[PDB]
């Protein structure tokens, strides 16, 4: 896992924690005045970012499954960000799993009759976006090494 | 009926086998605290090991008397100068160092 | 559920390999054509060719099984006991 | 055979090193089944666009326009920060400028990144690469499975020779397709001695002769039957592991032109064996199991295009170190080691006058070097 | 069962009987003219001669094996001194290698003498004999043991009859130790 | 990491195709590989060698011992054991000298006959072909072999006999430059320091050639130079590098 992203992921994580319960408010005003992204560019070589941003959305998505609605919202966007932000070749899909897309599916029936009427649009836009792109386990995985 | 209880040994080849002549006897070190509150004891009582191995109960009688003979085979000097001197039976006394002896061999095993 | 013990049945059940080279160890001489006759139409010309290469020679025409097929490594002369390197080198 | 009774969620069984037994066919038909698919067209878009959004937002779960209006016009780009990453509170940015500060004191300008640019390419190599016949689209949901073939038996046990190739395979299709996809060398590789006559070309390669071939996975035996000279070694292999109780249970046996990936029942990150040539054994390592993607290689006559490949270094001309060997001499006098290696020219004047007799005795064979393929 | 190569065994362990029994022999009545199996068990000296003999049939292949795997491989009950006798035997033979003019150059050891075993045996009488010219007893004898056998003082003292009744006195138990022994064993 | 998948190592059994195979002869990438070597191989080497002369030059001696001790145990007569003695202090004195002799003789020439086989599965536990160490005792560890580099008058010796001797055996050539060294450091040293053979000008074919090999084989922007070399003989990394690199 990266080392760096994963402590920036955390303190997005309870940067949002800290925010309101569920409103998207909280993320206008905290991507205008941070704007924790900021190294997405910069003056990189290709493979580098094309390994910076498939272990963060690997690594956004992995945690999205304890934590309050207020982590997952939080965790599920930054990804809806980061990949609606994809100005690499790429368009890197965020890396899933199987039961993971039938965790979201019954998200989705909940979030149907709640007070979550942005979240499930923007969870809709993100599916119509095709960028989930399921597998068996959250990273690569062999026997050698 | 037997459920599994018991699991095959793979021992006994038919070929031959050898003897041991050494079972169980398998006694097991003194330490010099120990070796002192033995000559203690000796001092106090005597040379009757029945007492001995009463109030000894974490060493056996017959340890004991191997002991007394190595003592009396190699180290005469000391014997006769446990003999020589005496001590009146104290009992509470006695269980608090066996006690104390109980809290030092935890503390060995600890180490 | 002799070299001849498989019977025919026991033979083609065999791969092709070991059913040309139980044939040539059996015969010892035999045209290609009957050789293909005895396999069967359904196989392969070139295969055929492919697996006698390996286990005989061609002599005047005609296919001859190797000495070394016919005689092991650690077989012997059955009447002079001499080594079976010896038999090849007369047979070659 | 029936497959092996287990569900079609991957449960875990170690702790990030693999998952329990399941099938492919009916994971890939679930899969295919709890979605609707219909989405590996790449056709979003390329007017009367708010009554259609509000039909859709109307069908789904949101209906509301204003709201989708709202959410559509705050998530944009052009509120999005090029520009030096730098002037703000961040911790990674600490590392970039460290490896920054590194590249500019090591690496000169934006190379030796060749495995980097190799994964690059091959990657590009399957983004929107059409057919040549329209009966070749692949159909949506196709799954499609990563694989790792580890073809040497040793390694570096310093390094552990972490990477090695990588490929793709297609469920509906054979396993044959793969058989005959996997680039080993010793199927190139050619027996025989031509020390007498060099000039002989080589004929019936290994790959031709030993069509001897098979899998093994979950004790199930694959066994190619396609070319009437094909041996079967899984019966040796079930006599020795019945002739005595080893603990091993009964192996099934199958033709490899019968079943394909999807009725295999494998674990991923499990080694299971493909067993060629009599000794030449590659551990196969089924690392990903994914659905087929407009962004992938749609052509299904180009699916097993290896997506990863290793840089095999060359055993050179021992003698002018110039060249690449292409024969291994054996008991030769003029040869300066004992296995030795020569090319064609330097072979030629070392072992042959200038009409072409051979000088002194040895045993020349021909040496396809493993840096054959790439 | 190193004789016939059973499933268990593979054939690399599977040796000559003829030559193994014949390197034994040698081997024991080495050891029976070094003064190894006197006094001591036989079966463990016959252990470890079998075993080295097995060890120098292929030092190759077998030098990574230890006594307590040959046993597990042989089925055979391994007995606790093969150990000690496995020792005095490679030491014995390491003397024999220093005897020797091309071995005592090599300077092998107890793990590289296992080889030239076969050298030793071939010439056994001229190095023995040179050995016991520059007898072989219990490590816990060869300890320098410059005082053998201590003369103890001779104390013939005997008085008249007796000594004295002090002794006596100290001997005796006093009614506080009798009282404090009945109150004890009570 | 582990290549035992299904045959763990314990019952491995020799099939039709793995003996084909070795009957065939076809050695490709497991048994033909070597090992760079060490100087505790070195050593070993040189101790071996030097054990296994003496000990064959004093087996015969030691039998000859062993015979005269069996006469002077067998034979009561005491006019002969006179002589009998004397015989054996010759010995004696014979094995003394040859233990006396100083180690620089006992090594052998550079072609004598030894048990190659016997030395390495004694002593290297076959870890070392018998092959590969007559060729590494031959020409790379005898004494006589002269260890100072090269000042290239060798060089120029060695080609101007070449070029008269018309590059076959070159075994006459390294006898005639006399430099006391090994045709195999000879002939590196030779193709180490001279110029390439420069096959010929820059062509069409070639240049097409080498530009479907880049359509075809290559990956990115990194050529395989090296697959290059091996279908185009007679050139040099350096200079082909610089020369496709541009236009």
């Amino acid at each position: 896992t990266p080392p760096g992203l994963q402590t920036d992921c955390e303190a997005l994580l309870s940067r949002f924690q800290e925010t309101d319960s569920v409103r998207f408010e909280d993320f206008t005003e905290l991507w205008r005045n941070m704007k924790f992204g900021t190294i997405f560019c910069g003056r990189m070589r290709n493979l580098e970012k094309n390994m910076f941003t498939k272990e963060a959305l690997a690594l956004a998505w992995r945690y999205f499954l304890p934590y309050t609605f207020q982590i997952r919202v939080g965790a599920l966007y930054l990804l809806y960000g980061l990949y609606n932000t994809q100005l690499c070749q790429p368009k890197q899909k965020i890396r899933v799993a199987l039961k993971d897309w039938d965790e979201v599916l019954k998200f989705q029936q909940d979030l149907v009759n709640a007070q979550h009427f942005d979240a499930a649009y923007i969870f809709r836009k993100l599916r119509l976006d095709r960028a989930f792109h399921f597998t068996a386990m959250p990273k690569l995985l062999s026997y050698r090494m | 009926c037997v459920v599994e209880e018991n699991d095959p040994i793979f021992e006994r080849g038919s070929t031959t086998t050898y003897s041991s002549f050494r079972k169980n006897y398998y006694s097991k070190p003194w330490s010099n605290k120990e070796t002192d509150m033995f000559f203690l004891a000796i001092s106090m009582v005597g040379t009757d090991f029945s007492m001995i191995g009463q109030l000894f109960p974490h060493r056996a009688r017959i340890e004991i008397k191997n002991k007394f003979k190595r003592e009396e085979k190699t180290n005469g000097w000391r014997i006769d100068k446990a003999f020589q001197e005496k001590r009146p039976f104290d009992f509470d006394f006695f269980a608090h160092l066996l006690q104390k002896v109980l809290a030092e061999e935890e503390k060995r095993k600890q180490k | 559920q002799p070299s001849n013990v498989l019977s025919m049945a026991q033979l083609r059940t065999l791969p092709l390999a070991d059913q040309i080279k139980i044939l040539m160890k059996n015969v010892k001489v035999m045209p290609f054509a009957n050789l293909m006759s005895l396999l069967g139409p359904s196989i392969d010309s070139v295969a055929v060719l492919r697996g006698i290469q390996k286990v005989a020679m061609l002599v005047q025409g005609n296919w001859v099984v190797k000495s070394d097929i016919l005689y092991p490594k650690d077989s012997s002369s059955p009447h002079s006991g001499v080594p079976a390197e010896v038999l090849c080198r007369g047979r070659d | 055979v029936s497959g092996s009774g287990g569900c079609n969620f991957p449960e875990y069984e170690l702790p990030e090193l693999n998952t329990r037994a399941f099938h492919v066919g009916a994971f890939g038909e679930l899969w295919r089944g709890r979605l609707r698919g219909a989405g590996d067209l790449s056709l979003r878009e390329p007017a009367a666009d708010s009554d259609r959004e509000d039909a859709a937002v109307a069908r789904d779960l949101d209906c509301s326009l204003e709201a989708a209006a709202e959410l559509r016009a705050v998530c944009g780009l052009d509120k999005l920060k090029e520009v030096i990453p730098e002037n703000t509170d961040l911790v990674t940015l600490g590392v970039r400028k460290r490896f920054l500060e590194h590249r500019e004191e090591t690496i000169t300008i934006d190379r030796a990144c060749r495995q980097e640019t190799f994964v690059y390419e091959m990657e590009s190599h399957a983004i929107g690469k059409k057919p040549e016949n329209s009966a070749d689209m692949i159909e949506e949901g196709e799954l499609i499975l990563s694989v790792n073939i580890l073809y040497p038996v040793i390694f570096h046990k310093h390094k552990e020779h972490k990477p090695y190739q990588t490929m793709l395979v297609l469920g509906s299709q054979k396993l044959t397709q793969l058989r005959d996809s996997i680039r080993c060398v010793s199927d190139l590789q050619i027996g025989g001695e031509f020390s007498n006559t060099p000039d002989q070309a080589p004929e019936h390669i290994s790959k031709d002769l030993y069509k001897s071939a098979f899998f093994y996975f979950e004790g199930t035996f694959y066994n190619d039957k396609r070319y009437p000279e094909c041996r079967d070694l899984s019966r040796t292999i079930i006599e020795w592991s019945e002739s005595h109780d080893r603990g091993y249970g009964k192996f099934q046996t199958a033709r490899m032109e019968d079943f394909t990936f999807n009725d295999l029942c494998i674990k991923l990150g499990f080694p299971y064996l493909y067993c060629h040539q009599g000794d030449c054994e590659h551990v196969i390592v089924i690392t990903d199991i994914r659905l087929v993607h407009h962004d992938d290689c749609l052509d299904r006559t180009l699916y097993p295009l290896l997506i990863k490949k290793h840089w095999l270094w060359t055993r050179k001309c021992f003698v002018c170190k110039m060249y690449t060997a292409r024969w291994v001499t054996n008991n030769d006098s003029f040869a300066p080691e004992d296995p030795c290696f020569f090319c064609d020219v330097c072979f030629r004047m070392l072992h042959y006058d200038s009409e072409g007799n051979k000088l002194g005795e040895f045993l020349a064979y021909p040496y396809v070097d493993p840096g054959t393929f790439n | 069962k190193l004789f016939q190569a059973s499933p268990s065994v593979p054939a690399k362990y599977v040796e000559d009987k003829e030559k193994m029994l014949s390197r034994t022999m040698q081997l024991v009545e080495l050891a029976n003219e070094t003064w190894l199996v006197t006094g001591r068990h036989p079966l463990p000296v016959i252990t470890a001669a079998t075993f080295l003999a097995w060890q120098s049939l292929q030092p190759a292949d077998r030098l990574s094996c230890s006594l307590a795997r040959f046993c597990k491989l042989a089925n055979v009950d391994l007995p606790y001194p093969a150990s000690s006798r496995l020792q005095e035997l490679l030491a014995v033979l390491l003397r024999m290698a220093e005897q020797l003019a091309w071995l005592r150059v090599l300077r092998l050891d107890k793990r590289s003498v296992v080889k030239h075993i076969g050298d030793l045996l071939q010439h056994r009488q001229s190095l023995v004999r040179s050995a016991f010219r520059d007898l072989l007893l219990p490590p816990c004898m060869l300890k320098s043991p410059k005082r053998i056998c201590p003369v103890p003082p001779v104390s013939t003292v005997t008085g008249d009859e007796n000594i004295s009744d002090s002794e006596i006195e100290q001997y005796l138990r006093t009614p506080q130790e009798v009282r404090d022994f009945q109150r004890a064993q009570a | 990491p582990y290549f035992k998948d299904k045959v763990t190592g314990v019952g491995p059994p020799a099939n039709e195709d793995t003996r084909e195979k070795a009957a065939q002869g076809i050695k490709a990438f497991e048994e033909l590989l070597v090992t760079k070597w060490k100087n505790w191989e070195k050593a070993l080497l040189r101790k071996s060698v030097v054990s296994d002369r003496l000990q064959r030059l004093l087996q015969p001696k030691l039998l000859k011992l062993e015979y005269l001790h069996q006469k002077q145990s067998k034979v009561s007569s005491e006019l002969e054991r006179q002589a009998l003695e004397k015989q054996g202090r010759e010995a004696e004195k014979e094995i003394q000298d040859i233990n006396q002799l100083p180690e620089e003789a006992l090594l052998g020439n550079r072609l004598d006959s030894h048990d190659w086989e016997k030395i390495s599965n004694i002593n290297f536990e076959g870890s070392r072909s018998a092959e590969e160490i007559r060729k590494f005792w031959q020409n790379s560890e005898h004494p006589s072999i002269n260890k100072q580099e090269w000042s290239r008058e060798e060089e120029e010796r060695l080609q101007a006999i070449a070029a008269a001797h018309g590059h076959l055996e070159w075994q006459k050539i390294a006898e005639e430059l006399g430099t006391s060294r090994s045709a195999f450091q000879c002939l590196q040293k030779f193709q180490q320091h001279n110029k390439a053979l420069k096959r010929k000008e820059w062509t069409e074919e070639e240049d097409r050639m080498l530009t479907q090999l880049v359509q075809e084989m290559r990956v990115g922007s990194h050529i395989p130079y090296r697959r290059i070399v091996y279908y185009m003989e007679g050139r040099d990394s350096m200079q082909l590098i610089y020369r496709w690199t541009k236009s």
